[PDB]
């Protein structure tokens, strides 16, 4: 039995204030904070959950301010609305922005979005886990109530002809709901269902943020500059509880006597092995993209998938029966390639202006330099070898360095020459690149030491800037930036053929998953596939694109069959295996094989 | 483009118009047919405004259906 309050945010800052008449108003303590909007609490933990869509972010701490962390860092673009789940113990958020509602644990982790298919803008954010339901308001086009089991699943649409509803707070004990509208600048009601809907104020000036405690609904408006009570079921008994307040965004009372009932997930968990969502009593999560063993309750990681970059992303995406999600990788500039070694589930990528390589795993916490200045433009793994083969846009070259940061050295040189696309074959020991010769492009094939050149087309080529091969089916894969195609032929230099001219723009980025060809096209804004079926979208609406690649599951007998898969074959420098199905030494263009046959 | 940092009309590109969003402009979309648009009820409630609409479209107009107002023409 302790004493009760409001909350509301205002921008600068989050107050806390009495409900009495017209008290004090203090501020809590927090650090950094420059534009507020999303708030609720946590009253077992006595801790506050904000969002601020300058830092574009949501953190929490504790009442007096101690303990600070931010819990979602990346992904976001306006989060406007976020509530609190007291027995599952998790976070639920709805970015406008990105036109998600998401969930994760109270701490961060295990981030999964629940809802993000024909949802226009979910704003406000009420959840009732007793019952297994969720609230969320949309704004956009044609404003409405939806409601959706807490897990993301029965999605509908409750109350369908509103204006923007922004206070949408959940009377846990009379079963009601209350809002306010923004377009007909008036409070609402109705029963759990969204029918009985009556009207409980109607000539407010300018209201926005609401939240109902006892007999009393509290609003804000921003033209009277006030915090006003009334009587939730009438709309009489209309005090002020403070004036002179300049913009006063969402507000809601904080006490023990909203975060009550039982569920499930409230009893460790549920036994769940991430997350534990309430449903109309519960089911267990999973992180995004990860997948719900046959237990029902324990979680596996995904094993086959699609990373794409854009300028200052890397995007992971699943291709299942059942959406894109953003890899936390800090300090990304203008990324101008990516690779992926699957032995160490390592992501490699080149940032251009800083004209470095990188690596990280796919959750960020590895970040390490490969290379640094001198240019590179396209990069390709011999995951075999262990080396990163990639090209250089300054010095016209094809420079190889290994995965630890130690150079190999340089196989491919000289003037004339201006490598650009490469795609490394290490199971059949050759290199397939793209030699943009002034005013003549090329098409060319070397083994992987530099030695066998030769160009394997000349013609209908003018900007090649994408190369992928199928080595199982022997054939190899470009995009012309030019002349908006995608053709492809045997690796020999055979079969050529177009596989799209009609419908590409731009594409910039291309690779094989199973029996597909997906390509990035940065101008049309999407990712497309075709069936090497037919022509299918993948992802339209994506900001700017830069390079793709399709992912599969790396089993480890299989890999280790390779005869360079252990210890390099013996060779110091390079592996190659030719021919029949022999290993053989070679090196880089400043060092000549020596009389052991192994080194130089 | 849809979502850029504005400060006029027309930094933004076709289809679009500059609107405050929050503490700041973003370019938002222009409102095609049906769609809510705002209809202040009082002279500077569209100053205090925080989340502004767009106006209508090309051949569009701002009108009515306590009811809300919708782009018809």
């Amino acid at each position: 039995v302790p004493e009760a309050f409001l909350l509301f945010s205002r921008r600068a800052d989050i107050r806390r204030i009495s409900l009495e008449t017209n008290n004090n108003n203090v501020a809590i303590p927090l650090t950094g904070v420059k534009e507020a909007s999303a708030l609720d609490f946590d009253v077992t933990d006595n801790r506050i959950y904000w969002t601020d869509i300058s830092l574009k972010t949501i953190s929490r701490a504790f009442m007096n301010g101690s303990a600070l962390e931010h819990v979602v860092e990346f992904g976001l673009d306006y989060p406007e609305g976020m509530a609190v789940d007291w027995l599952g113990k998790n976070l639920y958020w709805a970015d406008t922005g990105t036109n998600r509602i998401e969930v994760s644990k109270l701490d961060g982790q295990h981030r999964q979005v629940l809802v993000w298919k024909d949802l226009d803008s979910p704003r406000a954010l009420a959840l009732d886990p007793a019952e297994g339901f969720m609230y969320w308001t949309e704004w956009g086009g044609k404003p409405k109530i939806d409601r959706a089991a807490m897990d993301g699943s029965e999605r509908t649409t409750l109350v369908p002809n509103v204006g923007r509803a922004n206070g949408l707070t959940i009377d846990y004990a009379k079963r009601r709901l209350y809002w306010t509208d923004l377009d007909t600048n008036l409070i609402e009601s109705s029963n759990m269902l969204g029918l009985n809907r009556e009207v409980i104020a109607d000539d407010l000036p300018h209201p926005f943020g609401l939240t109902q405690y006892q007999d009393y609904i509290y609003w804000t408006d921003w033209s009277r500059r006030s915090i006003e009570r009334a009587n939730k079921t009438s709309g009489q008994n209309r005090t002020i509880i403070q004036g002179h307040l300049d913009y006063v965004m969402d507000i809601l009372v904080f006490h023990s006597s909203r975060q009550s009932g039982w569920n499930e997930c409230a009893s460790s968990n549920g036994h769940c092995s991430h997350l534990c969502l309430a449903v109309p009593g519960f089911v267990c999560g999973c992180p995004a993209h990860y997948s719900l063993n046959a237990d029902n309750r324990t979680c596996s990681a995904p094993t086959t998938f699609l990373l794409f970059s854009q300028k200052s992303a890397i995007n992971r995406m699943v291709i299942d029966e059942q959406p894109d999600i953003i890899l936390p990788i800090h300090s990304l500039r203008n990324v101008r390639a990516i690779d992926y070694d699957p032995l160490d589930k390592q992501l490699y990528w080149i940032d251009s202006r800083q004209n470095m390589i990188r690596k990280a795993q796919e959750d960020g916490s590895q970040g390490f330099t490969v290379v640094v200045s001198i240019q590179p433009y396209d990069l390709s793994i011999d995951i075999y070898s262990r080396y990163i083969y990639w090209t250089c846009e300054a010095t016209n070259v094809i420079n190889v360095t290994r995965l630890d940061g130690r150079s190999v050295g340089v196989v491919l040189k000289g003037e004339q020459d201006r490598p650009r696309a490469i795609v490394v074959n290490p199971e059949k020991g050759y290199m397939y690149f793209t030699n943009l010769q002034e005013r003549s492009p090329k098409i060319e094939r070397a083994a992987l030491d530099g030695t066998e050149r030769e160009v394997l087309f000349f013609s209908g080529l003018s900007k090649p800037i994408a190369l992928a091969l199928d080595s199982r089916l022997g054939k190899l894969f470009w995009a012309d930036s030019d002349l908006r195609r995608i053709e492809s032929s045997d690796l020999s230099g055979a079969n050529r053929i177009v596989l799209e001219d009609s419908n590409i723009l731009q594409p910039v980025g291309l690779t094989v998953f199973e029996n597909w060809l997906y390509w990035i096209d940065k101008q049309q804004q999407m990712i497309e596939k075709i069936d090497m079926e037919g022509r299918t979208k993948v992802q339209a609406r994506i900001a700017q694109l830069s390079d793709i690649h399709a992912v599969k599951e790396l089993n480890l007998q299989e890999y280790r069959q390779h005869p360079c898969a252990q210890d390099n074959g013996g060779c110091s420098h390079i592996c190659l295996v030719k021919g029949d199905g022999t290993t053989r030494c070679s090196c880089p263009m400043h060092l000549v094989l020596l009389q052991d046959e192994l080194s130089c | 483009q849809e979502g850029s940092v504005c400060l006029r009309s027309s930094d933004c590109a076709s289809g679009l118009c500059c609107a405050r969003h929050f503490w700041s402009k973003i370019c938002k979309p222009v409102l095609k047919e049906g769609q809510v648009c705002t209809k202040h009820r009082r002279k500077g409630s569209h100053g205090l405004e925080i989340f502004q609409r767009c106006y209508c479209g090309e051949g569009l107009s701002c009108r009515i259906q306590s009811r809300l107002h919708t782009c018809q023409r």
